[PDB]
DNA sequence: ACGATCCTCTCGAT
RNA sequence: AUCGAGAGGA
């Protein structure tokens, strides 16, 4: 719906900026994952 | 008067008699004289090699190609261990042009004639008696021309009589019975790679071009 | 199937016999002791430096990190980072000159020092092919 | 490489799959079996060189 | 058709080992080289070469395949042209190539000179050698003076 | 192994040459933490460090006399500190930690590292060796002697039976610490106070119908009635300047286990007899040479005792950089790090035991586990 | 191996002590000639003395390592025919499995101490999933 | 793979091991080598009268190998050279040189 | 000899004694990358 | 003093 | 890319 990161521990759709460095929205663990991508991927089921 | 029963101690020649060490300088003289007929009887060649040469006057300096650079970098530097040791050397060497013609003090010279000899032995070797070396950027231990030159994975043995080479390949292998004895099934992707420079010719072109 | 080779039912491979996953992760960080020299994760393009990789960048968004369902392969840049020396000298890791897969998960954290941190995982499924051991 | 035999010129037959394929009976001189042994291939660049391989 | 021989048939627990071909099949056809040596680099990881070892050489010599040894030991791999003093046998020369100029200072040689051909590793060693106070004099005629 | 480092060992290394010209005591240890720059101190969780190349390691606190920290200590996963040590099954999945994971490793910068057991020849052992043809000595009883709680001053005593079979009069001599040459035992024996030709033989030969052996010794006794007295036994090992020197060696480095204190002289004579007794049992073929490959006379050095051979080594450093902010004070200065980082390097490489390299410890003790398959 | 473990290291002295409080005439007061039937004692590679009737002594030691009052780690070796008695507390010694046999039996011969008895109480502990390995140990 | 040379081409037919007369060393040089640094004269980036260059091949893949040009893919490096002070032995030579004296004699050297 | 066991020193005593190397040895022509007096290189070719 | 060949890979540092 | 350390394939 227009997304960017996701912290790992809790599962929040964060999406933040070059310079709010890293860390969550009360679940501080600086880990953080990159979303999924949206150009939806095509599989050969073979 | 006499020949001492001589001794090697580190990098110095030391004598008994019947104790005066052999200052580096002594030995140049000598030979600087000795005979032509004296040389030769024992191994020398007037023009190509002479005992006075066997000892160090002036040391050549190997240009970059032999010892170069860079790193992880760009703006922040680079170098091999000969540029480093080819310093410890231009280093103490001026520590001594800075005593003889500046501050001059009798028995505290020789603390620093062994440096300048020593690094000049080290820049050529260090798997000998006593101390190896190391840091003054990397840690250990060291480098030396010699081990570059030395047995296996070292020049001659590893770069001259055995080089790594182009247009080669390698895979796993397996057997296949419907192949003739002198054949070898090359897999495609490799054949798509290795190449053979053919020359253009009336004879070949037609085929040849259809390739290009 | 001689001098120890063996023959495999390609049918049953298909049904899935002896299949596997294969992930591999790549890693990156930013700078060293600089009070004015700080690598930057971005998706590059010259800028006086012009030594960027043979391969393609267009698979990286702007943080400079491929997105997950994205299929990479070839010499494809997975992580763009540039190091400014005097300026924008490329310095970004491309996928193995031989591997090909799909990004699986991408992680962004940091190290003791407040450092920008990245670990990209790529996944491939490898199938019992001819030369494989067993 | 402990013989002349661990080296020998061959006739190329490009094929699919990625394994150097060879004839059982040219095994010994190489001393290979097929449970993973790997093998090198080099390619001559001169017309002479080609000759040196196919003739000697 | 039935098979003449009865066969051993059964479930048997098997293992899939790491080591699959597609991760091995490196092949090079001329690529990058090291800085020092100018020889191809180690590893498929960077499109290296394969080592044509001291040992494989023995076999080429075994076969009597000279020319191929040069090709393999020179044209693929190191190969480099160097000039030399036609007197004081040395890599003391000076390619002011262009300005058809040659000189070997001191020696002052301007007409006795040589373009020759060797493994760049060769030149190296020689320079290494020289830099260790030794002469590797390179002479041109099968001839010793007498 | 680990627990019994921490739990006990550690605390004993810190008490020792520890004291100053200041007195540590209870060391205190944290379940692993982490101080991210600009920030609180987090609670460290294995899965978390494996991800951001942090070091699952805990806080080192010492209780320093006239409460205080000196470094951090890489923690053995599933050991008494590792929070995983009390964890329930569902508690695990929760910390995202496999419950089949058995732990036994460290985590240093995201890389799981394993300490590789190390095999070595035991000490404080009595060993006899027939030595080759071409050598004058013909057997030698030996002992790689050294202390179980306290240092690693390594002191090797040899009792060689100079003299092949027949080769004229088989004399017996021994070897000593920082010393010039060998010694005919009888001196030494005189030197420990045992003087009478034969109050000696008792210390060696234990039953007197063994003429054979006795006789074996007939010729030692003779290399010494050139010395029949305590003070000139001590003599031969170079006045008063150098007597001392010996009344030392024969307490401080001659058979160190047993003791190094004052009057434990006969406690050793006897031993030295014992050595000689087997040295001779072995030369008269009543009994076999000593088999260097008995697993029983070798030990394995696990992770505890290794961290251990490092911790001393740095704790002695933090300890003595300190005899130094302090030497230059005349009028807290502790470089924690030394330690919290020395530990990391060894655990991080394989050069078991700091900088110099030397420590061809080289084991690459500390490798990166393997994890291709559970069973690996 | 599966059942192998490794010495971690105890303290020598509480034993040394026990020893010198049960015969083990110490070394200094030693008179080889007037007591040869002397199993000499050894701890951690040290000679702490001698001992007449070392027999009546081992049993005791074994019962004390096996009741649990002396660490189960410590190895206790009595070599009969060379008259020595070595007690080991070193750290880094491998060691292992096994069960016990003492002929300890009434209606008949040399047996294993263990029994379907204990073993059945051991499984007792499989389906309630207080009888641990360790209780076997003590 | 490098240019035309006017020079001709010969094959190697003789190799003369031998030694170094300071004579040639300074006859053969271009070097002087007066300072022990590599390149920074107050952050100034280039080379220097000191080490690695005063007439010697380069780095910034640039041609200034003394009117020599062609650079680092044809610059047979050309030699440096450096006067010492009060002379010095030469390691793999110590032991012949010890043997040379246990062979000649003092003061006149015969 | 270089091409084998004690390499640096054979190079030195060679340096000092001023050895003159023939270069008729396989081993040395491989070093200068030239033809070998071997099968294919033992005769010469002409017109 | 030497010590199988070749081979792919992972970790860590002035 | 140089260097040292272990792991693995024949
Ligand atoms: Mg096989
Ligand atoms: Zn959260
Ligand atoms: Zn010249
Ligand atoms: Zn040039
Ligand atoms: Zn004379």
């Amino acid at each position: 719906a227009t997304l960017k990161y996701i912290c790992a521990e809790c599962s929040s759709k964060l999406s933040l900026s070059r310079t709010d460095a890293v860390r969550c929205k009360d679940c501080g663990h600086r880990i953080l994952l990159k979303a999924r991508t949206k150009r939806l991927v095509q599989f050969e089921a073979r | 008067n006499t020949q001492p029963t001589i001794r090697k101690d580190g990098l110095k020649l030391v004598g008994s008699w019947k104790l005066r060490v052999l200052s580096t300088e002594e030995i140049l003289n000598i030979f600087k004289h000795i005979s032509v007929k004296d040389f030769t009887s024992l191994g020398f060649n007037e023009v190509f090699s002479r005992p006075e040469w066997m000892i160090l006057t002036c040391l050549p300096v190997p240009p970059p190609p032999v010892r170069p650079s860079i790193s992880f970098n760009e703006s922040q530097r680079g170098e091999d261990d000969l540029t480093f040791k080819l310093a410890d050397i231009l280093k103490a060497n001026i520590s001594l042009e800075t005593l003889e013609h500046n501050g001059a003090p009798h028995h505290a010279i020789e603390e620093a004639e062994s440096l300048l000899q020593f690094h000049v032995a080290t820049y050529m070797d260090n798997d000998i008696a006593g101390q190896p070396q190391a840091l003054q950027k990397s840690g250990r231990p060291v480098k030396s021309i010699r081990a570059r030159l030395k047995g296996k994975e070292g020049r001659i043995r590893g770069n001259l009589m055995g080089k790594r080479v182009d247009f080669s390949a390698r895979t796993v292998i397996s057997g296949d019975p419907n192949l003739e004895l002198d054949q070898v099934g090359v897999p495609k992707s490799i054949a798509k790679t290795l190449t053979y420079p053919e020359v253009v010719t009336p004879y070949n072109i037609d085929r040849l071009t259809q390739l290009v | 199937n001689q001098e120890d080779s063996m023959i495999m039912n390609q049918s049953s491979i298909d049904r899935g016999l002896f299949r596997s996953l294969f992930f591999r992760s790549y890693m990156d960080q930013e700078k060293k002791y600089g009070m004015s020299i700080t690598e930057t994760f971005e998706k590059p393009q010259r800028t006086n430096t012009l030594r960027m990789k043979h391969g393609t960048y267009d698979k990286l968004d702007d943080d400079g990190l491929i997105a997950p369902g994205v299929r990479v392969s070839g010499e494809d840049v997975i992580i763009g980072k540039t190091t400014p020396i005097s300026s924008k000298r490329d310095a970004s890791t491309p996928l193995r000159s031989t591997e090909n897969g799909i990004v699986d998960q991408v992680l962004v954290t940091t190290n003791q020092d407040g450092l920008k941190f990245v670990k990209v995982r790529v996944r491939t499924t490898k199938i019992p092919q001819i030369g494989d051991k067993f | 490489s402990l013989h002349k035999m661990s080296m020998m010129a061959h006739r190329v037959k490009v094929i699919p799959y990625s394994t150097f394929r060879l004839n059982l009976s040219v095994t010994s001189p190489y001393n290979a079996d097929f449970d993973g042994d790997e093998m090198n291939l080099h390619v001559p660049q001169s017309e002479e060189t080609r000759a040196e391989l196919s003739q000697l | 058709k039935k098979l003449m021989a009865q066969i051993f048939f059964g479930p048997t627990y098997y293992q899939r080992l790491r080591h699959m071909v597609d991760d091995k099949i490196h092949a090079r056809a001329r690529g990058p080289m090291q800085v020092l040596t100018r020889q191809p680099v180690e590893g498929r990881s960077r499109d290296g070469g394969l080592r044509f070892g001291e040992m494989e050489r023995d076999c080429m010599i075994a076969h009597g395949a000279a020319s191929f040894l040069k090709e393999r030991l020179m044209e693929a791999s190191d190969a480099f042209r160097v000039h030399i003093c036609g007197i004081c046998g040395l890599m003391t020369v000076i390619a002011k190539l262009n300005h058809n100029q040659f000189e070997c200072k001191g020696c002052d040689n301007k007409i006795d000179i040589y373009q020759i051909h060797i493994p760049y590793a060769a030149k190296l060693l020689f320079q290494e050698l020289m830099a260790m106070n030794i002469t590797p004099r390179l002479y041109t005629d099968r001839s010793r003076d007498f | 192994s680990f627990n019994q480092f921490v739990d006990y060992t550690l605390q004993d290394i810190i008490c020792e040459d520890s004291t100053l010209i200041i007195s540590f005591g209870k060391i205190y240890v944290t379940k692993p933490m982490v101080n991210e720059s600009d920030g609180v101190t987090h609670a460290l969780y294995p899965q978390e460090a494996r991800l951001r190349n942090l070091t699952y390691s805990s806080g080192l606190f010492v209780d320093v006399k006239k409460k205080v920290f000196i470094g951090r200590l890489p923690i053995m996963l599933r050991s008494k500190n590792c929070y995983l040590s009390e964890a329930t099954e569902s508690d695990l999945y929760k910390l995202k930690e496999c419950p089949f994971d058995m732990g036994g490793y460290f985590i240093i910068n995201g890389s799981e590292k394993v300490l590789i057991a190390q095999e070595r020849s035991a000490g404080n052992i009595v060993q006899v060796f027939k030595k080759a043809a071409p050598s004058p000595i013909s057997h030698v009883a030996e002992i790689r002697s050294a202390l179980e709680k306290g240092s690693r001053f390594i002191s090797t005593l040899q009792v060689k039976l100079y003299g092949r079979e027949g080769s004229s009069a088989r004399t017996i001599k021994a070897t000593l610490p920082y010393i010039k040459q060998d010694i005919p035992i009888v001196i030494i024996f005189r030197a420990l106070g045992i003087i009478p030709d034969g109050e000696i033989l008792e210390h060696i030969c234990y039953d007197v119908n063994d003429w054979q052996m006795l006789e074996m010794l007939k010729p030692c006794v003779e290399d010494g009635f050139v010395i029949q007295d305590r003070e000139t036994a001590l003599d031969f090992i170079g006045k008063e300047k150098r007597i001392q020197y010996a009344k030392d060696i024969l307490q401080k480095e001659f058979l160190p286990h047993i003791t190094q204190l004052e009057g434990f002289e006969s406690r050793k004579a006897f031993f030295l007899g014992y050595m000689i007794n087997r040295l001779l049992l072995c030369a008269l073929d009543r009994k076999d040479q000593d088999d260097r490959d008995h697993f029983g006379k070798k030990r394995l050095d696990l992770a505890g005792p290794l961290l251990a051979q490092l911790f001393k080594t740095l704790f002695k450093k933090l300890t003595k950089d300190i005899f130094r902010y302090m030497q230059r004070t005349v009028e807290l200065a502790i470089n924690a790090k030394t330690i919290t980082s020395g530990l990391k390097y060894a655990l991080a490489t394989g050069n078991w035991g700091e900088q110099k390299k030397a420590m061809s410890s080289r084991a690459g003790v500390s490798q990166v586990l393997n994890r291709y398959t559970y069973s690996s | 191996s599966l059942m192998s473990c490794i010495s971690v290291g105890t303290d020598p002295m509480p034993i040394i002590t026990f020893l010198s409080e049960w015969g083990m005439e110490p070394l200094e007061d030693y008179v080889p000639h007037q007591s040869p039937d002397a199993t000499r004692v050894f701890v951690n590679g040290v000679w702490h003395g001698v001992h007449r009737n070392p027999a009546r002594l081992m049993e005791t030691l074994r019962t004390l390592r096996r009741k649990g009052d002396i660490n189960p780690e410590v190895s206790m070796i009595r070599d009969i025919r060379e008259k020595e008695l070595k007690i080991f507390t070193d750290a880094g010694r491998v060691y292992r499995p096994l069960f016990i046999v003492e002929d300890d039996e009434s209606l008949g011969h040399k047996e294993l101490k263990v029994r379907k008895g204990h073993i059945a109480k051991l499984m007792a502990t499989e389906y309630q999933d207080e009888y641990t390995w360790s209780s076997l140990l003590n | 793979g490098q240019q035309y040379s006017s020079a001709p081409l010969r094959t190697v037919k003789e190799v003369q091991f031998g030694l170094f007369s300071p004579e040639e060393v300074r006859a053969i040089s271009v070097a002087k080598i007066r300072f022990p640094e590599t390149m920074d004269e107050t952050q100034t980036r280039a080379k220097i009268g000191g080490l690695n260059d005063p007439r010697l091949g380069s780095i910034d893949r640039n041609l200034k190998c003394q009117t020599c040009q062609e650079g680092m893919n044809e610059c047979p490096g050309h030699f440096g050279h450096i006067d010492l002070a009060k002379p010095v032995f030469h390691v793999g030579f110590i032991a012949k040189i010890k043997k040379v004296c246990e062979c000649v004699c003092m003061h006149c050297g015969k | 000899r270089c091409s084998f066991e004690e390499t640096v020193e054979i190079l030195f005593e060679a340096g000092a004694s001023a050895e003159l190397d023939d270069c008729r040895g396989v081993s040395e022509n491989v070093i200068l990358g030239q033809m070998a007096p071997i099968g294919t290189g033992a005769f010469d070719v002409m017109i």
